Protein backbone atom coordinates (compact mmCIF):
# COMPACT_ATOMS: atom_id res chain seq x y z
CA UNK A 1 0.00 0.00 0.00
CA UNK A 2 1.29 3.43 -1.07
CA UNK A 3 4.32 1.77 -2.69
CA UNK A 4 5.89 0.83 0.67
CA UNK A 5 8.74 -1.68 1.04
CA UNK A 6 12.33 -1.13 -0.16
CA UNK A 7 12.91 1.18 2.82
CA UNK A 8 10.79 4.11 1.61
CA UNK A 9 8.39 5.44 4.24
CA UNK A 10 6.47 8.65 4.95
CA UNK A 11 6.60 10.28 8.38
CA UNK A 12 3.42 11.93 9.67
CA UNK A 13 3.63 15.64 10.52
CA UNK A 14 4.01 16.80 14.10
CA UNK A 15 1.00 19.14 13.98
CA UNK A 16 -2.32 17.54 13.06
CA UNK A 17 -4.94 19.35 11.00
CA UNK A 18 -6.93 20.29 14.12
CA UNK A 19 -4.21 22.25 15.92
CA UNK A 20 -3.61 24.41 12.85
CA UNK A 21 -7.34 25.15 12.64
CA UNK A 22 -7.34 26.09 16.33
CA UNK A 23 -4.41 28.45 15.75
CA UNK A 24 -6.11 30.12 12.79
CA UNK A 25 -9.38 30.50 14.70
CA UNK A 26 -7.53 32.08 17.63
CA UNK A 27 -5.79 34.49 15.25
CA UNK A 28 -9.09 35.44 13.61
CA UNK A 29 -10.77 36.04 16.97
CA UNK A 30 -7.86 38.16 18.17
CA UNK A 31 -7.82 40.26 15.00
CA UNK A 32 -11.58 40.78 15.16
CA UNK A 33 -11.85 41.66 18.85
CA UNK A 34 -8.55 43.49 19.43
CA UNK A 35 -7.29 44.93 16.15
CA UNK A 36 -3.48 45.09 16.18
CA UNK A 37 -2.87 45.57 19.91
CA UNK A 38 -2.75 41.82 20.61
CA UNK A 39 0.37 41.51 18.44
CA UNK A 40 2.40 43.76 20.73
CA UNK A 41 1.17 42.80 24.21
CA UNK A 42 -2.12 42.24 26.01
CA UNK A 43 -5.26 42.12 23.88
CA UNK A 44 -7.41 45.25 24.24
CA UNK A 45 -11.05 45.20 23.20
CA UNK A 46 -12.48 47.88 20.90
CA UNK A 47 -15.67 48.16 18.80
CA UNK A 48 -15.29 47.00 15.21
CA UNK A 49 -16.63 50.21 13.67
CA UNK A 50 -14.05 52.30 15.52
CA UNK A 51 -11.26 49.93 14.46
CA UNK A 52 -12.32 50.22 10.82
CA UNK A 53 -12.51 54.01 11.17
CA UNK A 54 -8.95 54.08 12.48
CA UNK A 55 -7.82 51.83 9.63
CA UNK A 56 -9.39 54.32 7.20
CA UNK A 57 -7.61 57.14 9.03
CA UNK A 58 -4.34 55.27 8.58
CA UNK A 59 -4.49 55.57 4.77
CA UNK A 60 -5.26 59.29 4.52
CA UNK A 61 -9.08 59.33 4.56
CA UNK A 62 -10.81 61.07 7.45
CA UNK A 63 -12.83 58.91 9.82
CA UNK A 64 -16.20 60.56 9.13
CA UNK A 65 -16.38 58.82 5.73
CA UNK A 66 -16.89 55.42 7.35
CA UNK A 67 -19.34 56.84 9.88
CA UNK A 68 -21.37 58.11 6.92
CA UNK A 69 -21.03 55.09 4.59
CA UNK A 70 -21.02 52.22 7.10
CA UNK A 71 -24.02 50.47 5.54
CA UNK A 72 -22.58 50.65 2.02
CA UNK A 73 -19.18 49.42 3.20
CA UNK A 74 -20.74 46.50 5.09
CA UNK A 75 -22.83 45.52 2.07
CA UNK A 76 -19.81 45.68 -0.24
CA UNK A 77 -17.75 43.55 2.15
CA UNK A 78 -20.53 40.98 2.45
CA UNK A 79 -20.93 40.71 -1.32
CA UNK A 80 -17.17 40.42 -1.83
CA UNK A 81 -16.97 37.63 0.75
CA UNK A 82 -19.90 35.87 -0.89
CA UNK A 83 -18.23 35.95 -4.30
CA UNK A 84 -15.15 34.11 -2.97
CA UNK A 85 -17.15 30.92 -2.35
CA UNK A 86 -18.39 30.89 -5.95
CA UNK A 87 -14.89 31.66 -7.25
CA UNK A 88 -13.36 28.76 -5.30
CA UNK A 89 -16.18 26.27 -5.97
CA UNK A 90 -15.50 26.42 -9.72
CA UNK A 91 -13.53 23.66 -11.42
CA UNK A 92 -10.89 26.19 -12.56
CA UNK A 93 -8.84 25.74 -9.40
CA UNK B 1 -0.69 15.31 23.74
CA UNK B 2 1.00 18.69 23.34
CA UNK B 3 -0.78 21.82 24.56
CA UNK B 4 -1.24 24.76 22.21
CA UNK B 5 -1.55 27.38 24.94
CA UNK B 6 -3.66 28.94 27.64
CA UNK B 7 -7.34 29.60 27.00
CA UNK B 8 -8.49 33.22 26.94
CA UNK B 9 -11.58 35.24 26.08
CA UNK B 10 -11.80 38.92 25.16
CA UNK B 11 -14.68 40.89 26.71
CA UNK B 12 -15.99 42.37 23.48
CA UNK B 13 -18.94 44.75 23.73
CA UNK B 14 -20.79 47.41 21.76
CA UNK B 15 -19.30 50.31 23.78
CA UNK B 16 -16.15 49.29 25.63
CA UNK B 17 -12.47 50.19 25.26
CA UNK B 18 -9.27 49.69 27.24
CA UNK B 19 -6.43 52.21 27.50
CA UNK B 20 -3.06 51.34 29.09
CA UNK B 21 -1.83 53.54 31.93
CA UNK B 22 1.80 52.38 32.22
CA UNK B 23 4.60 51.03 30.05
CA UNK B 24 7.50 48.60 30.26
CA UNK B 25 10.82 48.69 28.39
CA UNK B 26 11.90 45.30 27.04
CA UNK B 27 15.27 44.28 25.58
CA UNK B 28 15.65 41.09 23.54
CA UNK B 29 18.48 39.43 21.62
CA UNK B 30 18.70 37.83 18.18
CA UNK B 31 21.48 35.75 16.63
CA UNK B 32 22.06 35.46 12.88
CA UNK B 33 24.87 33.57 11.12
CA UNK B 34 26.92 35.51 8.59
CA UNK B 35 29.84 33.43 7.29
CA UNK B 36 31.38 29.97 7.63
CA UNK B 37 34.86 28.49 7.39
CA UNK B 38 36.88 28.74 4.18
CA UNK B 39 38.50 25.50 3.03
CA UNK B 40 40.61 24.26 0.13
CA UNK B 41 41.33 20.72 -1.04
CA UNK B 42 44.42 19.31 -2.75
CA UNK B 43 42.78 16.80 -5.09
CA UNK B 44 45.97 15.31 -6.55
CA UNK B 45 47.38 14.33 -3.16
CA UNK B 46 44.02 13.24 -1.75
CA UNK B 47 43.10 10.87 -4.59
CA UNK B 48 46.45 9.10 -4.27
CA UNK B 49 49.51 10.27 -2.33
CA UNK B 50 53.11 9.17 -2.89
CA UNK C 1 10.72 42.87 12.39
CA UNK C 2 13.05 44.70 14.81
CA UNK C 3 12.07 43.04 18.07
CA UNK C 4 8.70 42.24 19.61
CA UNK C 5 6.44 45.22 20.30
CA UNK C 6 6.97 48.83 19.26
CA UNK C 7 10.53 49.27 18.02
CA UNK C 8 12.67 52.12 19.37
CA UNK C 9 16.35 51.41 18.56
CA UNK C 10 18.87 48.60 18.20
CA UNK C 11 22.53 48.03 19.04
CA UNK C 12 24.77 45.55 17.18
CA UNK C 13 27.29 43.17 18.70
CA UNK C 14 29.92 40.88 17.18
CA UNK C 15 29.83 37.09 17.49
CA UNK C 16 32.01 34.36 15.93
CA UNK C 17 30.84 33.85 12.34
CA UNK C 18 27.71 35.79 13.21
CA UNK C 19 26.18 38.90 14.71
CA UNK C 20 23.98 39.71 17.72
CA UNK C 21 21.32 42.42 17.89
CA UNK C 22 19.79 44.02 20.99
CA UNK C 23 16.29 45.36 20.31
CA UNK C 24 14.67 47.97 22.57
CA UNK C 25 10.88 47.92 22.50
CA UNK C 26 7.89 49.63 24.13
CA UNK C 27 5.29 47.42 25.80
CA UNK C 28 2.05 48.79 27.30
CA UNK C 29 0.69 47.51 30.60
CA UNK C 30 -2.04 48.04 33.20
CA UNK C 31 -5.17 48.60 31.10
CA UNK C 32 -8.55 49.65 32.49
CA UNK C 33 -12.22 49.44 31.56
CA UNK C 34 -13.71 52.49 29.87
CA UNK C 35 -16.77 53.53 27.88
CA UNK C 36 -16.40 55.00 24.40
CA UNK C 37 -18.58 56.72 21.80
CA UNK C 38 -17.93 57.36 18.10
CA UNK C 39 -19.15 60.97 17.98
CA UNK C 40 -20.53 63.75 20.18
CA UNK C 41 -23.49 65.98 19.30
CA UNK C 42 -23.53 69.53 20.68
CA UNK C 43 -25.65 71.88 18.53
CA UNK C 44 -27.05 69.58 15.88
CA UNK C 45 -23.52 68.97 14.60
CA UNK C 46 -21.25 65.92 14.70
CA UNK C 47 -17.84 66.30 16.36
CA UNK C 48 -14.94 63.91 15.79
CA UNK C 49 -11.57 63.78 17.58
CA UNK C 50 -8.45 64.91 15.75
CA UNK C 51 -5.95 62.29 16.97
CA UNK C 52 -7.69 60.75 19.96
CA UNK C 53 -10.58 58.69 21.34
CA UNK C 54 -13.66 59.59 23.35
CA UNK C 55 -13.66 58.25 26.91
CA UNK C 56 -16.08 58.52 29.82
CA UNK C 57 -15.27 58.54 33.54
CA UNK C 58 -18.68 57.11 34.36
CA UNK C 59 -20.24 60.58 34.35
CA UNK C 60 -18.02 63.04 32.45
CA UNK C 61 -16.48 62.83 28.98
CA UNK C 62 -12.88 63.35 27.89
CA UNK C 63 -10.54 62.93 24.93
CA UNK C 64 -7.21 61.13 25.23
CA UNK C 65 -4.50 59.58 23.10
CA UNK C 66 -4.87 55.94 22.12
CA UNK C 67 -1.61 54.63 23.64
CA UNK C 68 -1.52 56.37 27.03
CA UNK C 69 -4.25 57.42 29.45
CA UNK C 70 -4.23 61.23 29.55
CA UNK C 71 -7.71 62.73 29.87
CA UNK C 72 -8.43 66.24 28.63
CA UNK C 73 -11.41 68.56 28.35
CA UNK C 74 -13.24 68.39 25.02
CA UNK C 75 -12.78 71.77 23.31
CA UNK C 76 -13.15 73.12 19.78
CA UNK C 77 -9.38 72.74 19.27
CA UNK C 78 -9.54 68.98 19.91
CA UNK C 79 -12.41 68.16 17.52
CA UNK C 80 -13.59 69.11 14.04
CA UNK C 81 -17.17 69.52 12.83
CA UNK C 82 -18.67 67.63 9.89
CA UNK C 83 -22.31 66.81 9.21
CA UNK C 84 -25.33 66.64 11.50
CA UNK C 85 -26.53 64.31 14.26
CA UNK C 86 -28.77 61.88 12.34
CA UNK C 87 -26.36 59.77 10.26
CA UNK C 88 -23.82 58.39 12.78
CA UNK C 89 -24.86 55.31 14.77
CA UNK C 90 -24.10 55.56 18.48
CA UNK C 91 -23.76 59.34 18.82
CA UNK C 92 -23.86 60.66 22.40
CA UNK C 93 -25.13 64.03 23.57
CA UNK C 94 -22.64 66.24 25.39
CA UNK C 95 -21.25 69.78 25.56
CA UNK C 96 -18.15 71.28 23.93
CA UNK C 97 -16.30 74.07 25.72
CA UNK C 98 -15.20 77.09 23.68
CA UNK C 99 -11.90 78.39 25.11
CA UNK C 100 -12.22 81.81 23.47
CA UNK C 101 -15.56 83.57 24.02
CA UNK C 102 -16.13 83.33 27.81
CA UNK C 103 -12.84 84.66 29.18
CA UNK C 104 -11.55 86.66 26.19
CA UNK C 105 -14.85 88.51 25.89
CA UNK C 106 -13.32 91.97 26.44
C1 LIG D 1 4.39 52.23 36.42
O1 LIG D 1 5.15 51.04 36.62
C2 LIG D 1 6.37 51.23 37.36
C3 LIG D 1 7.08 49.90 37.38
O2 LIG D 1 7.36 49.45 36.07
C4 LIG D 1 6.04 51.76 38.76
O3 LIG D 1 7.24 52.03 39.47
C5 LIG D 1 7.29 51.19 40.64
O4 LIG D 1 6.37 51.62 41.65
C6 LIG D 1 6.35 50.78 42.81
C7 LIG D 1 5.27 51.31 43.72
O5 LIG D 1 4.10 51.64 42.99
C8 LIG D 1 7.73 50.75 43.47
O6 LIG D 1 7.71 49.81 44.53
C9 LIG D 1 8.14 50.41 45.77
O7 LIG D 1 9.00 51.54 45.55
C10 LIG D 1 9.42 52.18 46.77
C11 LIG D 1 10.16 53.46 46.42
O8 LIG D 1 11.43 53.11 45.89
C12 LIG D 1 10.28 51.18 47.56
O9 LIG D 1 10.72 51.78 48.76
C13 LIG D 1 9.47 49.92 47.87
O10 LIG D 1 10.28 48.97 48.55
C14 LIG D 1 8.87 49.32 46.60
O11 LIG D 1 9.94 48.76 45.86
C15 LIG D 1 8.80 50.36 42.46
O12 LIG D 1 10.09 50.50 43.04
C16 LIG D 1 8.71 51.23 41.21
N1 LIG D 1 9.68 50.79 40.21
C17 LIG D 1 10.72 51.54 39.83
C18 LIG D 1 11.62 50.94 38.79
O13 LIG D 1 10.92 52.65 40.30
C19 LIG D 1 5.21 53.04 38.64
O14 LIG D 1 4.80 53.47 39.94
C20 LIG D 1 3.99 52.81 37.77
N2 LIG D 1 3.25 54.06 37.60
C21 LIG D 1 1.92 54.12 37.61
C22 LIG D 1 1.32 55.48 37.41
O15 LIG D 1 1.22 53.13 37.77
C1 LIG E 1 -14.46 60.94 36.90
O1 LIG E 1 -13.73 62.12 36.58
C2 LIG E 1 -14.40 63.34 36.92
C3 LIG E 1 -13.53 64.48 36.43
O2 LIG E 1 -12.75 65.02 37.49
C4 LIG E 1 -14.68 63.41 38.42
O3 LIG E 1 -15.44 64.60 38.64
C5 LIG E 1 -15.67 64.99 40.02
O4 LIG E 1 -16.59 66.17 40.12
C6 LIG E 1 -16.04 67.49 39.99
C7 LIG E 1 -15.68 67.69 38.54
O5 LIG E 1 -14.61 68.62 38.40
C8 LIG E 1 -14.87 67.72 40.94
O6 LIG E 1 -15.19 68.78 41.84
C9 LIG E 1 -14.58 66.45 41.73
O7 LIG E 1 -13.42 66.63 42.53
C10 LIG E 1 -14.36 65.30 40.77
N1 LIG E 1 -13.88 64.13 41.48
C11 LIG E 1 -12.60 63.74 41.48
C12 LIG E 1 -11.65 64.59 40.70
O8 LIG E 1 -12.22 62.75 42.10
C13 LIG E 1 -15.44 62.16 38.86
O9 LIG E 1 -15.55 62.10 40.28
C14 LIG E 1 -14.72 60.90 38.40
N2 LIG E 1 -15.45 59.71 38.79
C15 LIG E 1 -16.71 59.43 38.43
C16 LIG E 1 -17.27 58.15 38.95
O10 LIG E 1 -17.36 60.18 37.71
C1 LIG F 1 -29.89 64.42 22.32
O1 LIG F 1 -30.30 65.74 21.94
C2 LIG F 1 -31.28 65.75 20.89
C3 LIG F 1 -31.52 67.20 20.54
O2 LIG F 1 -31.61 68.02 21.70
C4 LIG F 1 -32.55 65.04 21.35
O3 LIG F 1 -33.49 65.00 20.29
C5 LIG F 1 -34.78 65.40 20.79
O4 LIG F 1 -35.45 64.30 21.41
C6 LIG F 1 -36.73 64.64 21.96
C7 LIG F 1 -37.25 63.41 22.67
O5 LIG F 1 -36.56 63.19 23.89
C8 LIG F 1 -37.66 65.12 20.85
O6 LIG F 1 -38.90 65.52 21.41
C9 LIG F 1 -37.03 66.29 20.10
O7 LIG F 1 -37.83 66.65 18.98
C10 LIG F 1 -35.62 65.93 19.62
N1 LIG F 1 -34.99 67.06 18.96
C11 LIG F 1 -34.72 68.23 19.56
C12 LIG F 1 -34.07 69.26 18.69
O8 LIG F 1 -34.99 68.44 20.74
C13 LIG F 1 -32.21 63.62 21.80
O9 LIG F 1 -33.36 62.99 22.36
C14 LIG F 1 -31.10 63.64 22.84
N2 LIG F 1 -30.73 62.29 23.24
C15 LIG F 1 -30.20 61.37 22.42
C16 LIG F 1 -29.89 60.04 23.04
O10 LIG F 1 -29.98 61.61 21.24
C1 LIG G 1 -25.20 46.23 19.87
O1 LIG G 1 -26.13 47.15 19.27
C2 LIG G 1 -26.92 46.57 18.22
C3 LIG G 1 -27.77 47.68 17.66
O2 LIG G 1 -28.46 48.38 18.69
C4 LIG G 1 -27.74 45.40 18.76
O3 LIG G 1 -28.45 44.79 17.69
C5 LIG G 1 -26.82 44.38 19.43
O4 LIG G 1 -27.60 43.36 20.04
C6 LIG G 1 -25.95 45.06 20.48
N1 LIG G 1 -25.04 44.10 21.08
C7 LIG G 1 -25.06 43.78 22.38
C8 LIG G 1 -26.10 44.47 23.21
O5 LIG G 1 -24.27 42.97 22.86
C1 LIG H 1 -14.72 45.32 32.55
O1 LIG H 1 -15.98 45.08 33.19
C2 LIG H 1 -16.59 43.82 32.86
C3 LIG H 1 -17.93 43.79 33.56
O2 LIG H 1 -18.08 44.90 34.44
C4 LIG H 1 -15.67 42.68 33.29
O3 LIG H 1 -16.24 41.44 32.89
C5 LIG H 1 -14.29 42.85 32.65
O4 LIG H 1 -13.41 41.85 33.15
C6 LIG H 1 -13.73 44.23 32.96
N1 LIG H 1 -12.45 44.42 32.29
C7 LIG H 1 -11.28 44.08 32.85
C8 LIG H 1 -10.06 44.35 32.02
O5 LIG H 1 -11.21 43.59 33.97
Amino acid sequence: CAQKFKGLTVLPPLLTDEMIAQYTSALLAGTITSGWTFGAGAALQIPFAMQMAYRFNGIGVTQNVLYENQKLIANQFNSAIGKIQDSLSSTAS
Amino acid sequence: TMSLGAENSVAYSNNSIAIPTNFTISVTTEILPVSMTKTSVDCTMYICGD
Amino acid sequence: FCGKGYHLMSFPQSAPHGVVFLHVTYVPAQEKNFTTAPAICHDGKAHFPREGVFVSNGTHWFVTQRNFYEPQIITTDNTFVSGNCDVVIGIVNNTVYDPLQPELDS
